[PDB]
């Protein structure tokens, strides 16, 4: 549903000078953003 | 004539 | 079942042992023998032994009776030595008791838990002294390590928001585990009445020896239903009733009740809302607004109230609030049972003339106190409830009065499984007028909530009939066409004093649970009570309405069961002791949304 | 033959009675449980289960098909539908009527959905829903970050300042890419500030300024 | 007014006792410290190697008491400095 | 699911009872072995709740040793100048024959359900605990004891003595002999096998010992050793008698004779399920009683008392005495 349009952009925090950010978790990794395929209402039930 | 009713539980 | 013999039994006779046996079957004989062991072991017979049985004869060896010689304490005890001593001090020369030894070990296991010792290891090492028939107790007490709680999470919540459940735990994150404290959450969730079941799981954190998680698992129960219907026809007209009740509205933690009905004679509407946690620490607020009326006489009323309250300790709370009600009536059936109050209140209508009116707008203050240690939301087995409430009028109101109502109930179990329980219930109702005036005629107190064997609202003093009534027949005593004198009536009015009590014997229903998987109970009951009129002027009269002793009684069988639509109840009563004006009932069938 | 009858039910699925089409499909499968198109019919059953809200049967049918043919060329798209099913299992049609935000409810289904979508999108990066799955992953990360945020606020009102710090650190480590953490940031600053640990409050303030906007 | 409303006890941080705090010395390894005291619950996750031990209590119908200690370690995992705040 | 027929015959033999009296209230619901014993114009008899009497032709003496009842069991053994009776309280009471006043009592470490046996000056007691005691006839002292294996009532068969040794046995299916002089086992052999309750008193003649297993296995063995001479799988747990080269016994179903082999030259099948007493030979004729009060002579039958006879009959010196389940004792 339209929820995927409401989802906010992936805007991450940057470290200030003189320190670093917490070590990135190995989980919740994003796959290569190749952009392949249809989005939203362009998707339908898949044929066999 | 009629005694219409219904029930919906939470 | 045949004769049971015991040989080698010399300190006691046969019955002293047989009274604990389940036979006035072999697979359970050990449980009586272990009982036999405890019988002896708990009496100092440190060498008591079971030697053999035959099928029934039990061949035993009877030893002497041993005393305690002393207790030794050892192990990795991280302080608390005085408290450990308290768990180990005995009276020198007192009788050896194996159960006491186990108890002491368990008490140590419990004691150290509140300090973060989630898993102590304590082992008793009794020593038998045969030269001096005594037992010396050495205990190895390894306190173990300290455990901290890292995360607390819930599973199984589809409707309730977590903001509600985390309000109930007393163990909080970021501190050491009290293994005994976490369990209070089960009682808290049981008191809310929001769940089918609650349980716990204490789990080790794989990343380090000193962290644990606590997991609660619950199953949500349905919290309310909506009921709507209208009786309609071309001859019947329109008869409407509808409303909704939810105890956890969409899981938000608020209680909401909306009800009303409309017909050609009476109108009702009432809305109520309350929040058990206005503040984060448990301050509650809520209130309601209502309207109603009746049309043949005519009587209309409406009003509203708001109540605030808060807990004062782990088991007790206070609430109080303000509100007012407007009351008006006209063309009401004349009644001396009322006239001796209305004229006492300064009203001067024509005697026995229905053509009359009265109306006030009275503001009052209400309050109450509760005590609650009941251990279940639906099928109480222990604890008790005390609900003491009352209200006093606010100066400037037209009706100045006060009244206090007390409602108590107690559950005490009989068996270890709490399948059989003794239940007591009692009601008290007292009040009086202010300023020299009497109590309102509409505050009088029969029905399924009270003595079951009589028709609803039939218990107590009755009205009498006497100027004018313009209905063409129905009572001759109501009108100048047929009335001759003061007449008796069966129309109950209730009264300004009440005392009612009942007793129930709650039993399991294995003959039902064999077929149905839900919670069902049956009970035997007795109930009795009375209502009377304080300051009734009996010197002018007929039965004496001031007599508080005219207690009436009924008894019968009650059934309690839950259904998918909410709780439902039915009981069948048999009245046994009655007075004049008797209006008996026996089949009490209604909604179970009570208690 | 059923091969010529399923197509009719397919049209009814497209524009007719879902329940009658389901009955027709069940009767046909009961007559030919091993028909040559049984792997196509399982797809039809999965779609019917989704469309009829029979979500546990869509999952059971998907899992048994996977066991039946773990390497089927389109198995990833059926599992994608399963992830969509799990998200549907996060929701409730009744709560959706009043605009209720159900975030503060058992999130186990949301994590399961995340895991399954990630598995599918990484297993077959050439999927026709790659961008859709990606956006749904972003949505679900927000779902979970909000869950943690709300819990943190509840503990905030009671003063469980240590639980607050550790839970926020968790949010920083697992969900660095969402707004809920950016809003939590000053909440953690306060948590440190309710203790004599100002050096950390200052470090947090530096984080706020670097990411101030 | 609200001071009369019952509130349950609140606790935060790790438990401390002088018997164990007095056991910590500079030169101990992090493993030795973790054994003696137990796993710390709070630290700086932003690049500094240090442990924070906090003991905070506030009984119901009572004020708050808090004691802390800070342990600064080198990159080798050996304590280099330590400080204590017996009270706020 | 079983019933017994009631045959009738003219009471040609002892057409009527000679006399009767009453001692006690009857056996009630107890299975314990209790029976009278005979002496010259004296009958020694008691109930289970004490009530121990010595009576002449008709009560000449009686005492009560019970408090709680004595719970007496095992009948009474009368030998020489002494009478002994046991109990389930592990007591044995030693009385005299001229004065029934108890001379002593002793503890026998177990229920005395078996018949007490007096032989060669030695008292033999078989207890429910598998322990057998050899006691001094003139005291309450025990000269020696032995124990047999055991694991459920086998019957507590009493020992039979001959040639200096007693033959004993139990629920292990074995018969064995032990010397009279000491608790020394001489030999043991098994009679029959069973695997459990779904499959489950010796007699001695010159050179042969007879034994009957619970499951009806009747054997004759060499009296000197653990060797069976012959067997027939026919019989019950009731007492039986051997005389005239005839074995008179009660079968599993109350049906029914040489000692040469497993042969039954005479049978009777019309007393089935009548809960028969052991047979006796009285003044030339065979008599068997039953639970309905009939005594059938093999030729004539008479009814005396419908309460039934599950205890053993006694006959001696030309007189027959039988006590009913109830207290009444009938003589003829």
């Amino acid at each position: 549903d339209e929820a995927y349009l409401e989802a906010a952009p992936l805007a991450e925090l940057h470290a200030p000078a003189g320190m670093i950010l917490p070590v990135t978790s190995g989980d919740y990794a994003i796959p290569v953003t190749n952009g392949s395929g249809a989005v939203g209402k362009a998707l339908d039930i898949r044929p066999p | 004539a009629v005694n219409a009713n219904f029930r919906y539980c939470f | 079942i045949q004769q049971i013999n015991i040989v080698g039994n010399h300190a006691f006779t046969t019955d002293e042992l047989i009274s604990h046996f389940q036979l006035r079957q072999k697979q359970k004989l050990a449980g009586d023998l272990e009982t036999l062991r405890s019988y002896y072991l708990d009496r100092g017979y440190a060498r008591f032994n079971i030697d053999s049985t035959q099928v029934v004869t039990v061949n035993i060896t009877e030893g002497d009776q041993y005393k305690l010689s002393g207790v030794e304490v050892s192990g990795n005890l991280a302080g608390h030595s005085a408290e450990i001593e308290q768990l180990t001090k005995i009276e020198p020369g007192e009788l050896y008791n194996g159960t006491k030894v186990t108890k002491m070990e368990d008490d140590i296991k419990k004691l150290l838990g509140r300090y973060g010792y989630a898993y102590p290891r304590v082992q008793s090492m009794p020593e038998i002294n045969d030269a001096d028939k005594t037992v010396k107790l050495r205990v190895n007490v390894d306190a173990g390590n300290r455990f901290y709680v890292r995360k607390i999470r819930f599973e199984g919540n589809d409707t309730s928001k977590d903001a509600v459940l985390r309000r109930e735990m007393r163990q909080m994150e970021g501190a050491w585990l009290g293994s005994d404290l976490v369990d209070q959450g089960k009682e808290r969730l049981n008191r809310l009445g929001f769940f089918e079941t609650v349980d716990t799981d204490t789990q080790r954190v794989p990343g380090s020896p000193d962290q644990v998680d606590v997991v609660y698992k619950v199953k949500e129960r349905n919290t309310g239903c909506f009921n709507f219907g209208i009786g309609y026809g071309t001859e019947s007209g329109v008869s409407f009733q509808a409303g909704v009740q939810q105890d956890n509205w969409l899981g938000t933690g608020y209680a909401v009740g909306i009800n009303g009905t409309k017909n050609d004679y009476q109108t009702y509407a009432e809305l109520s809302v309350t929040n058990p946690y206005f503040t984060v620490d448990g301050v509650s607020l809520g209130g309601r607004l209502f309207y109603n009326d009746f049309q043949a006489y005519t009587n209309k009323s409406y009003g509203t109230d708001v109540t605030l309250g808060f807990p004062i300790n782990e088991y007790n709370s206070l609430r109080a609030g303000l509100g007012y009600v407007h009351n008006s009536l006209s063309n009401m059936q004349p009644q001396v049972a009322m006239w001796r109050y209305l004229y006492s209140m300064g009203e001067h209508p024509s005697t026995s003339d229905q053509d009359n009116s009265f109306k006030t707008d009275d503001f009052t203050f209400n309050y109450g106190w509760t005590y609650n240690k009941l251990d279940r939301g639906y099928f109480p087995t222990d604890g008790s409830r005390v609900n003491l409430t009352g209200k006093v009028t606010i100066p400037g109101s037209d009706n100045e009065y006060y009244k206090v109502t007390l409602d108590t109930a107690t559950y005490v179990p009989i068996d270890d499984d709490h399948k059989w329980v003794v239940l007591g219930r009692t009601r008290w109702g007292y009040g009086d007028g202010l300023g020299g005036k009497e109590m309102p005629f509409y505050e009088n107190f029969g029905g399924s909530s009270t003595v079951r064997g009589f028709q609803s609202n039939t218990i107590g003093p009755k009205a009498v009939y006497f100027q004018a009534s313009n209905y063409d027949p129905d009572y001759e005593c109501a009108t100048q066409d047929g009335a001759k004198d003061l007449c008796k009536s069966d129309d109950a009015v209730g009264g300004n004093a009440m005392a009612v009590a009942s007793l129930e014997f709650i039993t399991p229903t294995p003959f039902i649970s064999d077929k149905y998987a839900n919670s069902v109970r049956t009970s035997f009951f007795w109930d009795m009570g009375t209502v009377w009129d304080t300051n009734w002027d009996s010197s002018q009269y007929y039965p004496d309405y001031s007599d508080p002793s005219n207690i009436r009684m009924s008894a019968g069988i009650a059934l309690q069961w839950m259904s998918p639509l909410g709780p439902l109840v039915f009981s069948y009563a048999q009245p046994f002791k009655k007075y004049d004006g008797d209006k008996a009932e026996q089949f009490q069938f209604n909604i179970g949304k009570t208690w | 033959p059923p091969n010529e009858i399923y197509a009719t039910a397919q049209q009814k699925l497209q524009d007719g009675n879902w329940r009658q089409a389901i009955t027709q499909l069940e009767a046909l499968d009961n007559r030919y449980p091993f028909g040559p198109y049984s792997q196509q019919v399982q797809l039809d059953l999965i779609y019917a289960y989704y469309k009829n809200a029979d979500l546990p049967l869509a999952q059971a049918a998907i899992d048994r098909f996977i066991r039946l043919n773990p390497t089927h060329p389109n198995i990833d798209y059926v599992m994608y539908m399963r992830g969509l099913t799990n998200m549907a299992l996060d929701d409730s049609a009744l709560q959706g009527f009043f605009g209720v935000d159900r975030s503060d409810r058992d999130p186990q289904h949301a994590r399961a959905a995340f895991s399954d979508f990630s598995k599918l999108v990484r297993g077959y990066p050439n999927s026709q829903y790659t961008t859709d799955a990606t956006k749904r992953l972003v949505f679900l990360k927000d779902r979970l970050a909000k869950y943690e945020y709300s819990v943190a606020e509840y503990y905030t009102e009671r003063g469980a300042w240590v639980a607050v710090v550790n839970r926020v650190e968790g949010m920083l480590r697992d969900y660095p890419d969402t707004q809920a953490t950016r809003d939590a940031l000053p909440l953690m600053e306060n948590a440190y500030r309710q203790m004599q640990m100002n050096a950390q409050a200052e470090k947090v303030a530096k984080i706020i300024a670097a990411n101030s906007s | 007014l609200e001071r009369v409303v019952y509130r349950p006890d609140i606790n935060q941080g790790n438990y401390l006792t002088a018997n164990d705090v007095s056991k910590i010395r500079v030169g101990m390894t992090q493993q030795q410290v973790a054994y003696a005291l137990g796993t710390p619950l709070m630290s700086d996750p932003f690049g500094t190697n240090t442990w924070f031990y906090v003991f905070r209590q506030q009984p119901g119908h009572e004020g708050v008491t808090q004691q802390t200690l800070t342990l600064t370690f080198n990159s080798s995992g050996v304590l280099t400095n330590i400080d204590n705040k017996p009270a706020l | 699911v079983k019933m017994s027929p009631l045959p009738t015959v003219e009471n040609q033999f002892t057409p009527t009872t000679a006399w009767s009296t009453s001692v006690g209230s009857g056996i009630g619901n107890f299975y314990s072995n209790l029976h009278p014993a005979l002496a010259d114009n004296v009958v020694y008899a008691a109930d289970r709740a004490g009530l121990v009497k010595a009576l002449n032709a008709d009560e000449i003496w009686s005492v009560s040793l019970a408090e709680e009842p004595a719970l007496l069991s095992g009948g009474v053994t009368v030998s020489g100048g002494h009478v002994y009776i046991g109990s389930e309280k592990a007591q044995v009471y030693a009385l005299n024959t001229s004065d029934g006043t108890v001379a002593w009592q002793t503890k026998v470490a177990g229920e005395a359900l078996s018949r007490p046996v007096v032989s060669d000056g030695l008292v033999l007691i078989h207890t429910s605990n598998g322990q057998l005691q050899a006691l001094n006839e003139a005291d309450g002292a025990v000269k020696w004891t032995v124990n047999l294996d055991m694991p459920s009532l086998r019957g507590e068969s009493a020992p039979t003595t001959a040639f200096g040794a007693a033959v004993v046995g139990g629920d292990n299916g074995r018969v064995s002999a032990v010397l009279m002089e000491q608790g020394q086992m001489i030999w043991q052999q098994r009679i029959s096998q069973a695997t459990g309750s779904t499959e489950i008193t010796p007699v001695v003649v010159n050179g042969v010992v007879f034994a009957l297993a619970y499951n009806g296995n009747l054997t004759a063995l060499d009296l000197r050793s653990g060797q069976i001479m012959w067997k027939r799988e026919l019989g019950s747990v009731n007492d039986f008698i051997v005389d005239g080269n005839r074995i008179y016994l009660v079968d599993q179903n109350d049906r029914v004779l040489t000692i040469d082999g497993g042969v039954t030259l005479w049978t009777q099948s019309d007393l089935l399920h009548r809960l028969l007493t052991s047979p006796v030979l009285y003044n030339g004729n065979l008599v068997v009683g039953d639970s309905e009060g009939y005594l059938h002579w093999i030729v004539a039958q008479q009814k005396v008392d419908s309460s039934g006879f599950q205890t053993e009959p006694v006959a001696a010196d030309g007189k027959l005495l039988i006590q009913a389940k109830d207290g009444t004792v009938y003589s003829i």
